[PDB]
RNA sequence: GCCCGUCGCUAGUACCGAUUGAAUGGCUUAGUGAGGCCUCAGGAUCUGGGA
RNA sequence: GGACUUUUACUUUGAAAAAAUUAGAGUGUUCAAAGCAGGCGUAUUGCUCGAAUAUAUUAGCAUGGAAUAAUAGAAUAGGACG
RNA sequence: UAUCUGGUUGAUCCUGCCAGUAGUCAUAUGCUUGUCUCAAAGAUUAAGCCAUGCAUGUCUAAGUAUAAGCAAUUUAUACAGUGAAACUGCGAAUGGCUCAUUAAAUCAGUUAUCGUUUAUUUGAUAGUUCCUUUACUACAUGGUAUAACUGUGGUAAUUCUAGAGCUAAUACAUGCUUAAAAUCUCGACCCUUUGGAAGAGAUGUAUUUAUUAGAUAAAAAAUCAAUGUCUUCGGACUCUUUGAUGAUUCAUAAUAACUUUUCGAAUCGCAUGGCCUUGUGCUGGCGAUGGUUCAUUCAAAUUUCUGCCCUAUCAACUUUCGAUGGUAGGAUAGUGGCCUACCAUGGUUUCAACGGGUAACGGGGAAUAAGGGUUCGAUUCCGGAGAGGGAGCCUGAGAAACGGCUACCA
């Protein structure tokens, strides 16, 4: 007797095990933004997926209807307020678009190395989980 | 207890049903006062929520009105005579609601020859006034009025004595009067 | 189940209340009195999750038996006292005053209302009847009996109440285009004049009502509580004046008010 | 050890079910009766004590019983009670004879009476006082509360009246 | 139903508390309390023309009509004083994205204020249990006869 | 070349089957019938007809 | 207020509608799953935004539509209006 | 978030299934295991069985204190602080647990009570109680009988208790009271009219019955019986009063009586004040607890409409010993075959009744992501049911209660 603590989880895992360049694929993208997991792109493309789905949702319903023009506009500026959605391409059939790795180039881990004060993306790992 | 569910019986269709929990009080039964003849004996009974029931078991006096009359007095409960339900209850002379009874006629008597000066079958001042008042109203009815010479008149008890501790009820009359002597004799 | 239920599992509490989901696994019960458990709002609620005056529920008792709070001009004593819609807190202490009275998402708002103000009230008339040795008696909706009100009282006019004394002083009969409080269903909390009522022998019915804002909507009879004319209420309003705007409305208001 | 219990009649044991306010049993709980053994109230042989009480004394005086005397517990506490146990009439006032028990706090003899009840006193003439007082007021306010509506009610009348002339 | 004699019982027929004084000569005999059931159903003649008693009539009787107002065909007049209507109905079934014919069998009590047959469409009102299975009372019938009279002998 | 059935071996499954076979569970006739409740009585005792 | 009304399906809009879950807005729990918080100052006697919205369908209720599909009508005239 | 691959042939295209693949608030098991936060957990099988401990008790200034209890001071020779025990009151019907039963049942959404009960909370609500009505009734206040206790006891043994002696009440049981007025019945008289009258009783609330009012669909007349108010004595009656609902025999009131007569304060705490004829007179403050009736609130009980999984190797079912309806009663809080008596022959069914299965509590919901679907829900919230099995019942507003009793079975 008492509230439910809810919870979810925060990644998906492909449907296919052994696709070879779906392999060398997601090596690529951890080799270069010094990610340990391929959950921690599993996690990613599963955020991409629900956030494409929505944008999808929302293309269906008349142009300028109230839920798509409120819940699209907050779902944009959640995109350019991080950095992953361009200040031009700011009106969804981009969002639609959307990369991994536009999402990616955004964690910390990255803009620590981004701008020097690193100089490789696992000196910018070693220096976050220390403090 | 004797219960008042409908869970116990058959479905319209005529199924029978599982049981589906157990008795609760709240639709319970109790069983009947068959209250009879004389004596006074009362019990009450405590009835849902507080609340009193007054089971009468033995009875002897009611009180009966005289509708067209307008006045109601207290008699002896003569007894049984006829009864729309079960015959047994005539022949043990058991009170209930709807029982036709005899009662007395002498309360009622009384009255009427005091109230119209006139004594029915067969000198103050005011009185005199208030009598000549009346008449052209003291014309009674036959079948009410044979039924005083010997001593005793039909009536039917309208209240629920194993319910409220009292037996009462209205003299028989006109039409209704008219239904039970058919029955009576038509069965005498 | 035997008997009368007595406590209330937190969840089943009725939302406009807003507790928490965690901390905790009950909320508190509503005792018998004036309003009705889901249309009510408890004194420790009221003293704790609004006022933020007590922290501990162990503090609200402290606060209250000191009679500090009173409610319609009595002072009342009880934790979980039914505290309702139009209904009138006092701290005498702080002196300060409350009228509780609905949002326009429909909650109970903290409403500072004068002190003048703060010794009268509204009811709805719930019934009117006939009552022993002939008295007349109406009845209001928060369970006041008055006896002897003005014959051209009916059920649905809203009445004006001293509090000091338990007399009226006033009423206001249920008519085409009078200003109206909506207390019940979604349209809790909007306010609006009234256009016209459907009839319905025999179950519901229904209040057109329109807003100075030329929207309309529309209630079963039940959830509406006359408070006056176009203009002129009765009492004073919260802020926004039960008028809703879209959540886009409400968005660009929220969003217009941003430089620091 | 099974106690007598007064009529069952009988000189053996029974398991009897009894109620509140009997011989024998002692209630835990409101509505409970308990079924329990008893023994009858024909002495055999099978008791282990008899309880006698003597209702006429003899030739010779018992040891410890008729030689020894034993004092009430308590005095009257309630106020006629008090006037019984003297024989007082309603006049002689009763804070005089209820009694007073002494007992020593080492150096220190103290001196504790009761606490009559049902004492006539001022603070409860006052308030039978008030009551009888409280209805008159009322009853007098509520006649008033009523003509004053006849009133409105019968300048209602003067009103659809003076209506009923106006066109 | 009913139907002659009205003073068929063990039991005086009378409606309660409509009392005829003797002593007064009316002149039709039996003193008669009827009421308009509401929601604009007539109270048809043959009630207040009556003789009939039955303290289960809407009109003449000790019942009222609250709660649903259903309509059905009638589909047996057996019973007496009360009938059986049929309540057809299609239910919706989601998966196949059509419906299926369904019924329901209803018991009504009838007033004999009302003369049923076997093919009418009735208008029923709920009222309080009147009987273990009837929960309604025939308030107005929507019918007739259903053309009976034209279908008569040869030329 | 393929291939059918009887006959013989090992192992497994289910069927039929004297035993008017056996077990569990739900209802249930007839007979016996605890207990409390209600009721006709009773009256240890104990009062002013009543407990 | 009276006096009387062929009967259905379908569709629309709306009322009545528990929270939690779901969808989803706002908010940088250090991130996040969460939570429903929180955010500004004179951080010495206080100011302030919230705690949305959507879905909720079968049935019942209330309103608009009159296509599609049923039902009923006047022929032994016991037809219609006055 | 609309994808498939391996396996039949010599090779081929098919059909088709086996296998692979991915998720699972989906359980187990194995191996391995550092950190943060979060945190389910004897449901599945056996609603099988249970050692021991705990899970229900409770006191305000304000019901009861002579503890032979503690405390002393502080005005207290009735009591007065504090307070064990015990009586009284309230609570133990909530909560917590489980999922055996249960398939038109429960449950959901939606209805109904003009079909009932309702401790409590809240707001209203009570001038009437006696009596052949001058030698008058305790109201400045009526009765005992009990716990605790003291003391004598019993039994191996329990929250076993007996005999004897005390004493309380907001326990038990009794029992007085208050203004004026009007309306009714009676009626000593007196006098004949058109007729009038002193004075006598009755009329709180509740209970039970009978009777009446509770108008209104637009307007008018005559007559019979009783009989009101005003005469400019042939006559007139003029103004005439009416609540709610869709609907009532509704709310409310009036008449005649009824009742082993319901309620109408014999209670408690603070303050002690006015007033003059100086009675310890007569008044009198704030609020506690109670009290009948109505309303309200927390409820409850029934209840309308529609909606359940598999099954025909279940087609007819229902009245034995109610099945379906009618009348009357009885019983209930109350409707109702709920039960009984009389009477009738009804009720359901291929639009699947009835029966069987369920390793079935129902719902909010969960899992699976083109869509349509498929599968699951013992389990945090709502509803229901149960406490080893059955039945019965006491108390009480509320239980057919099990951390209550009684009986049977185990
Ligand atoms: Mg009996
Ligand atoms: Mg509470
Ligand atoms: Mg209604
Ligand atoms: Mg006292
Ligand atoms: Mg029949
Ligand atoms: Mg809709
Ligand atoms: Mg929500
Ligand atoms: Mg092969
Ligand atoms: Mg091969
Ligand atoms: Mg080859
Ligand atoms: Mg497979
Ligand atoms: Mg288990
Ligand atoms: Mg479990
Ligand atoms: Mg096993
Ligand atoms: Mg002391
Ligand atoms: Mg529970
Ligand atoms: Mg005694
Ligand atoms: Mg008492
Ligand atoms: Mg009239
Ligand atoms: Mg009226
Ligand atoms: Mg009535
Ligand atoms: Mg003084
Ligand atoms: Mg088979
Ligand atoms: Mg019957
Ligand atoms: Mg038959
Ligand atoms: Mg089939
Ligand atoms: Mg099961
Ligand atoms: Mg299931
Ligand atoms: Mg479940
Ligand atoms: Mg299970
Ligand atoms: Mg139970
Ligand atoms: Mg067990
Ligand atoms: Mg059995
Ligand atoms: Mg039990
Ligand atoms: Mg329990």
């Amino acid at each position: 007797p008492r509230a439910p603590r809810t919870y979810s989880k925060t990644y998906s895992t492909p449907k296919r095990p052994y696709e070879s360049s779906r392999l060398d694929a997601e090596l690529k993208l951890a080799g270069e933004f010094g990610l340990k997991n391929k959950k921690e792109i599993y996690r990613i493309s599963f955020q991409l997926s629900k956030i494409r789905r929505a944008a999808r949702d929302l293309l269906t319903r008349d142009e300028k209807d109230p839920k798509r023009l409120f819940e699209g506009n907050a779902l944009i500026r959640r995109l350019v307020r991080v950095g992953v959605l361009s200040e031009d391409k700011k009106k969804l059939d981009y969002v639609l678009a959307l990369k991994v790795e536009d999402f990616l180039e955004r964690r910390l881990q990255t803009q620590v190395y981004k701008l020097g004060l690193a100089k490789s993306v696992h000196h910018a790992r070693v220096l976050i989980t220390q403090r | 207890g004797i219960s008042r569910d409908s869970r116990h019986k058959r479905s319209a269709t005529g199924a029978k049903r599982a049981q589906f929990r157990k008795k609760r009080k709240f639709e319970l039964g109790r069983q009947p006062a068959n209250t009879k003849i004389g004596a006074k004996r009362i019990h009450s009974v405590r009835t849902r929520g507080g609340n009193k029931k007054y089971r009468a078991l033995r009875i002897e006096t009611g009180n009966f009105s005289w509708a067209s009359e307008g006045i109601s007095k207290k008699t002896r409960i003569a007894g049984v005579v006829y009864h729309p339900s079960n015959n047994e209850l005539v022949r043990t002379n058991t009170l209930t609601k709807a029982a036709i009874v005899q009662i007395d006629a002498t309360p009622f008597r009384q009255w009427f020859e005091a109230h119209y000066g006139q004594t029915l079958g067969k000198k103050s001042k005011n009185a005199e006034r208030k009598w000549a008042a009346r008449a052209a109203s003291a014309k009674i009815e036959s079948s009410v009025e044979s039924q005083f010479s010997a001593g005793r008149l039909y009536a039917c008890i309208s209240s629920r004595p194993g319910q409220s501790g009292r037996c009462d009820g209205y003299i028989l009359e006109g039409e209704e009067l008219a239904f039970y002597l058919r029955r009576l004799t038509a069965k005498k | 189940a035997r008997g009368p239920k007595k406590h209330l599992k937190r969840l089943a509490a009725p939302h406009h209340w807003l507790l928490d989901k965690l901390s905790g696994c009950y909320a508190p019960r509503p005792s018998a009195g004036p309003h009705k458990l889901r249309e009510s709002l408890p004194l420790i609620v009221f003293l704790r999750n609004r006022l933020k005056y007590a922290l501990n529920g162990r503090e609200v008792k402290a606060i209250l038996m000191q009679r500090h709070v009173k409610v319609d001009g009595k002072v009342r004593t009880d934790t979980t006292y039914p505290a309702g819609f139009m209904d009138v807190i006092t701290l005498d202490a702080t002196n300060e005053n409350f009228r509780l009275v609905y949002d326009v998402k429909g909650r109970f708002a903290v409403h500072r209302i004068t002190d003048e103000e703060a010794s009268y009230k509204l009811g709805k008339v719930k019934k009117v009847q006939l009552g022993k040795k002939g008295v007349p008696y109406v009845v209001t909706h928060d369970g006041r009996t008055i006896r002897y009100p003005d014959p051209n009282i009916k059920v649905n006019d809203t009445v004006k109440i001293d509090l000091a004394s338990g007399k009226i002083t006033d009423f206001i009969k249920f008519d085409a285009g009078k200003l109206v409080y909506v207390t019940g269903g979604r349209n809790l909390g909007r306010i609006g004049t009234i256009v016209h009522k459907e009839r319905h022998d025999g179950g519901f019915d229904l209040v057109h009502i329109k807003d100075s804002l030329d929207n309309t909507f529309v209630t079963r009879l039940n959830n509406v509580f006359v408070i006056g004319e176009q203009g002129k209420p009765y009492i004073s309003l919260p802020k926004g004046k039960g008028i809703k705007l879209s959540i886009a409305e409400e968005r660009d208001r929220r969003r217009a008010q941003q430089g620091l | 050890g099974f106690p007598m219990k007064q009529g069952v009649l009988l000189p053996t044991r029974i398991k009897l079910l009894l109620t509140k306010n009997v011989s024998c049993y002692r209630p835990r709980r409101d509505g409970e009766r308990k079924r329990k053994s008893v023994r009858g109230a024909i002495v055999g042989p099978d008791l282990a004590v008899l309880a006698l009480v003597i209702v006429k004394k003899g030739e010779q005086e018992l040891e410890g019983l008729t030689d020894t005397t034993v004092p009430k517990r308590l005095g009257p506490k309630r106020a006629n009670n008090i006037r019984k146990f003297f024989g007082l009439s309603k006049e002689d006032d009763v804070r005089d004879f209820v009694i007073r028990r002494e007992v020593t706090k080492g150096e220190k003899t103290y001196t504790k009476a009761p606490k009559i009840q049902r004492l006539v006193t001022p603070q409860r003439l006052q308030r039978k006082r008030h009551q009888r007082a409280l209805k008159v007021r009322n009853a007098q306010a509520q006649r008033e509360a009523a003509a004053e509506y006849a009133q409105l009610l019968a300048k209602r009348l003067s009103e659809r009246k003076a209506e009923k002339a106006e066109i | 139903s009913t139907e002659l004699t009205v003073q068929s019982e063990r039991a005086f027929q009378k409606q309660p508390h409509i009392f005829n004084n003797p002593k007064v000569k009316t002149s039709k005999r039996t003193k008669r309390w009827y009421k308009n059931a509401g929601l604009g159903f007539k109270t048809p003649k043959t009630a207040i023309e009556g003789s009939y008693i039955d303290k289960k009539c809407p009109f003449t009787g000790l019942v009222s009509i609250r709660g649903k107002i259903l309509t059905g065909t009638v589909v047996s007049t057996k019973m007496h004083r009360t009938i059986v209507i049929r309540r057809a109905y299609l239910h919706y079934i989601p998966k196949y994205n059509r419906y299926e014919k369904r019924h329901k069998n209803v018991p009504v009590h009838v007033s004999p204020a009302f003369r049923v047959q076997v093919g009418d469409i009735v208008t029923v009102g709920q009222c309080r249990p009147i009987s273990k299975t009837v929960r309604f009372n025939v308030v107005k019938v929507s019918a007739a006869a259903a053309k009976a009279n034209k279908q008569f002998a040869k030329f």
